[PDB]
């Protein structure tokens, strides 16, 4: 998922 | 599906064609890294490494020198065959099957590599090397280079050029083959069949990590042996942390549990991101806040075309955020004058896609803000989602709720192809794949 | 079952009850690594600090300071709570929750270390560090000690002494309590069921890692998360491969397969090794083979209690071998001669036994030789096996043999307690397991 | 297993 | 004067004599440090190695092992003689002569210190190690105790207890031998003949560095070829500056001139400061200034003796000063509450004295403030100062003056012996002096 | 003589013109050197750094920008003043004072380079930096790098491509100016001034240092406070040894004195070698050899010129001292053919020439074997000598005897001009300089 | 001089 | 002097  | 040694040839060459005549690159295999006292974690290939050959063994080197415009050549450095060494710790390759198996010009061993490097760098103009990617390599190179500094009085010279390959190579990466398209279209298809699992296992009264159980085996059953990043399942509260990775707590009926899963198969990453009801049934609430965010996965999912950015489809989406906020009464005042300030910020706190490819969050120039033209090649994420704190100051029915919904896709000529639509995501389908699934 | 936090604190008396006077123990947790580009592998506490605090998270170090025989007390170094890190990475501990939640005196900000560690350690006269197990643990370290001794002006002075704990550490873990006991033992059932589950869903056709998928998710399914090392599916010439982790080949009928898998449960670690046919039946030869490598086990089970040694039960392990080995006609000559020979080297080429704990290769002193004798609270494994390589000048029909059985026991009182036994393995009941599951 |  | 072997003999005995039972110390020689590209800097043996050895060669250590109270033997590990090496870089001593020349029992070359060193180690219980001191040694012993630590199936064990032997070494040094005092007094009646010389040969028009050459000829004519430290020659408003080594300006008829120079004899450092008039007559203003210094230093020379401290010597030099300051009109108001304040701080800012030894700036400890109690034996630095800033708001004649007056001394059994004080300080006698050498 | 501000702005330019657009060069100070303990060697400018400002001070940096061919600005990294640091290790230029000063743009704080690093070399495509020069410098620069690297969500971008300038750098030093000329003029003056001294001074019983003594004085009166080079003073049998440095022996009647030493004027080096004999009068013997080292010396000193190079002249050389050692019978043999097998290197081991500049064996190509050729600006030794070892098989007059004759010159457009001849070299001229000095 |  |  959501960029990190 | 799988990539092909007249692949792996293509892309080497490609970079080769990119490279400084009398120049070499050097591109280093990932080092074994330790988990605890004396064992290791499974190997994982440098994603960069791996792209240009496939080959899964740590203490190699791939060397490509080119001469002119017509002429280069390729030195594989790895580790030798060992009757002891692989009796042990599995078979390796060796020096001379590599070229064959490969499809390098030579091989040496990788014990060798200080005593042969500076040989190869000696007389060329420049050198590519991904400085500081990995301690041991950047050893060896500056060895090398120094050597090479120190021996006038021996004939030699060191290239006085060092370029860092990545930014070319990232770019590369950035535009998928159809063998890797192929490859990634199956890597979806088994994370949608995990997460079809997951939802059909659920039940309250389960722990998080037992549908993290049933992702994994599912992952394993269709040749993709470990996840491409550590399963998510977050349930209740636990869905409005983005990494929640502890999946420790029992899933409870009245609560919704968020999936992003993903599995690596021959390198390359599958991404999934299903949220849905723990008792199988979506209360009005958990719809209110769906709605919202599978409306903008649907939009942006119509929108992604070549011509297009990340940064302008995530304004649609914002808009469409904003919207439902306020009609719901969890964001007051005017829509446009919100959007403007951002308001949909404290719920929606990350970006709308990302590339995928060799890494979950692949490589590859996104422009500032995300504004890079989309062009047909491209492999993204579309993940829309909306996290309300528990603590969050609006009608108690939305607090602690966490919602995220994710497809895989990739750009094509007139649009986009979607990877990962084979698991269900509208509400009425979640639930009644659920419901047929309690059925037993 | 698992540890209480009554255990943890006892712990740390034990270790500063050995401490000298006015010294200071410092004991760092594992650093996070990468897997990947911007991914990491799960985390994995150092089975030392871990051993201290059951405390998961990076970033940590405690500190153990002793004033004298009846004074003492600790400090806590770990992550400030940080509401963006933790919607992103997971829920911190923080330093507010810290002193009750693991049982510690005082609790600082890791931010703060270099500013805060120098200050603990200025004026004592000892420091127990672990030097040179970790390269930022040494850094801190010493740049702690580098201020100590250049601040004489501002009357600071640093520990001229520095013993490495892990000595004394490693011989404490050697020795489990009843809690530890406990545990393993969970792990030990839960690692037996999940070779129980292998034996029953191996079908000719199966490939190796479809095994390691019924394996690691049995081991799931019961709280266990994680493997305690790399799964080891080897069928087939695969057998002959000490640590074979690919497990990529197709399972043939007519070959054996050797699971090697291990769950870790509360950081314990279960180590179990069962071989069997791929079809349910032992041919002859791989009778002949799998009856010298189990009156191996079933002996050395027999003789291991207080008092004996590895080293002991070790030689009559390999009279057997040697002896089955010479009425096979794979070994030809006297038994004794063959026997001072190591005769039975080519086909026995490990230990029988390791200590088990917090690590699968148990830290401990093992002794020249693994002399040392035995006493009760130590666990390891009785491990002994037979490989015959493919291309060994032996009778043809036991050429690419690989054949392991490992139990797991603790040493009681009066002998010893089998914490594997709940996964059979007798030929007969091997057999009947698996036809007694392919009715289904 | 075998100690490595 | 000089060191002799027996000497040298009784120094490594007395550091082995508190050594633990069962322990090696390791001291290690000063690296060669480059001046500019291959140039290299005259070498200077590392202060403490040389106590020891008095031998000037890199890459060298000294190993002295303590088996008990009464056994101990010593190891050293030196540069092989190279024909080719020492045709260029000097003779070297090697292996063979080593033994007998630094009267060690054994000599291994330094080439074979990583195979030689954990021998050396293994099974000992105490290493003593300066850590932190060189790179390369640290590289060195951490290489060894990783060997032993890892090599247990080898039967081999590191020391688990590390000690840094500088406290002790240090605390030896701290008090000199009738042979050290012999040669200290020697480098001391050498430096006092170069600042003679200086006085003798000063004229208006000449430049700081003149000076500067004229002393270390003077060092260079009685066997001692370096300064202990960078020469010092501050003229006019330079004086002010308290390490001021540029000395490139041309002297001025009128002002001052401060000296700080002193030559190294046999590894030992003189150190004297001398400030006279650039023309050989001090004015007024110089002389109310000079005059307080000097009555600092010829009282500090009186109270010097076992049984004070530098820091109560230290008090009746600040009221020395305060009084003189307030009588000028430099400083205003009670000569005790001004002493409360430290108003002279801004006119006196560094210490009255310092050990001085093999190095300038001496080893040892001071005890909190410099309130260590004085025992015979002890050698230091006596040198009050005063120092006016050009716009320091005192009366205009007193701006810009910089005087400093230092003498070194040895503790004796009543008092204390000057070793300096055949170079004059009182006024007269300098106008003498200088007065004597311009009717040349 | 000196070099100009102008001077200094021509190379900066001159090496920005090389430069590509959008590029910045990194030059580092050189960093201080601890002699021992808390005490510095006199502090020596990187030559490359002190080629391009003539500044004198550690911590500085001096970062050069091009933007285009018409475009280009500087920035000086250097330390803050400071008067705590000043009234202790003196005054400091500033950065209020350093662009009018050193003639650069804009001057900033060391001690803030990390934070303004980055951000100028953001969005440049190149960066020249000399890696592996300076450990410090290179993590200023990689951290920079990495800062820029990872900084892509703010927009920065750290450029692709490093240069080692060192190449271009060292190849215009190669060739010297007017003004450097001029200097290394002055150079060869105060060096010639000074062997005409230490053959002055020299007296049978006089010890080795004692010269030194004299030189460097000599070398202080006329403005050079430092020699090149460590001084050799090589007597009797240390003549043999080429870098003899240790110059302790009492020089004895009927020697020969070899003595290499040359100043530092304004950082340029001077280097002279004079060979005498101790007593004044060559021996027979002694003349034999010095006269072949002369002729060698002479021709050579006729020969070069633009068109030549060090590897034709040397050839000369070799054929000369072949001759000259056969009709001594040191060889026997034909000429020709011993030259062919270079039955000269035992007596003559070491190069004809090496350039000379900022270093005393200064940068700049050789070619392979020193074949490069000669051409107006270039500056060089010229120091033939021969060496016959103690116990050589040669007739036992000549054993034992050391000899180098050393000038420097620079290549002009139709020769050379000599700028060490007036420091005489020939026998009779020594001889009489000896005898005239020794009527005092 | 001056203890530095 | 001699090369090094
Ligand atoms: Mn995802
Ligand atoms: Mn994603
Ligand atoms: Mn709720
Ligand atoms: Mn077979
Ligand atoms: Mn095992
Ligand atoms: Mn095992
Ligand atoms: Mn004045
Ligand atoms: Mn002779
Ligand atoms: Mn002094
Ligand atoms: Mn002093
Ligand atoms: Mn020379
Ligand atoms: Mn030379």
């Amino acid at each position: 998922x959501p960029p990190a | 599906s799988e990539i092909s040694r007249q692949e792996f040839q293509r892309r080497r060459q490609a970079l080769v064609e990119q490279m400084q005549p009398g120049s070499a690159a050097l591109i280093f295999a990932a080092p074994e890294v330790t988990r605890s006292a004396d064992s290791e974690y499974p190997y994982r290939q440098n994603s960069d490494f791996w792209y240009f050959t496939g080959f899964n063994e740590p203490e190699a080197v791939l060397v490509l020198i080119k001469s002119d415009d017509t002429h280069n050549h390729s030195v594989l450095f790895n580790r030798v065959r060992d009757l002891t060494a692989e009796i042990w710790f599995g078979r390796r390759l060796g020096q001379d099957a590599a070229p064959e198996k490969l499809g390098v010009d030579r091989a040496l061993a990788f014990s060798e590599i200080n005593q042969q490097l500076y040989q190869l760098l000696n007389g060329l103009d420049v050198v590519y090397h991904a400085q500081g990617e990995y301690a041991y390599a950047d050893v060896i190179v500056n060895s090398a280079l120094e050597k090479l500094r120190k021996g006038s009085r021996q004939n030699l010279t060191a290239p006085a050029t060092m370029i860092d390959w990545r930014p070319v190579v990232h770019e590369m990466r950035l535009f998928k083959s159809p063998e890797e398209i192929a490859v990634l279209r199956r890597a979806g298809e088994i994370t949608a069949m995990a997460h079809t699992r997951a939802m059909e296992k659920c039940r309250p009264g389960m722990f998080e990590y037992h549908l993290e159980g049933e992702i994994h085996h599912e992952f394993n059953r269709h040749g993709a042996r470990y996840p491409s990043y550590n399963t998510i399942v977050g349930s209740g509260e636990n869905g409005c942390i983005l990494h929640y990775t502890e999946n420790e707590c029992e899933m409870r009926d009245g609560d919704l549990v968020l999936i992003d899963a993903g599995c690596e198969y021959k390198g390359y990453a599958g991404d999934i991101t299903r949220t849905f009801p723990v008792n199988g049934k979506f209360t009005q609430a958990q719809r209110e806040i769906y709605d919202i965010v599978l409306e903008s996965l649907e939009t942006s999912l119509r929108l992604y075309r070549p011509g297009t950015s990340i940064l302008e489809v995530t304004g649609e989406v914002v808009r469409i955020m904003v919207s439902g906020l306020v009609k719901l009464g969890i964001l007051k005042g005017d829509v446009d004058e919100l959007i403007a300030q951002n308001a949909h910020r404290p719920f929606f706190m990350h970006g709308l896609s990302h590339w995928l490819g060799l890494d979950v969050h692949d490589v590859g120039v996104y422009g500032q803000d995300r504004s890079r033209i989309l062009e047909p090649g491209m492999v993204l994420t579309v993940e829309p989602g909306l996290y309300i704190a528990p603590d969050a100051e609006v009608p108690e029915q939305y607090r602690g709720i966490g919602i995220r919904i994710e497809d895989d896709i990739v750009i094509t000529e007139t649009g986009n192809e979607n990877l990962t639509a084979s698991v269900v995501k509208k509400p009425e389908e979640i639930e009644a794949l659920m419901v047929a699934a309690r059925k037993q």
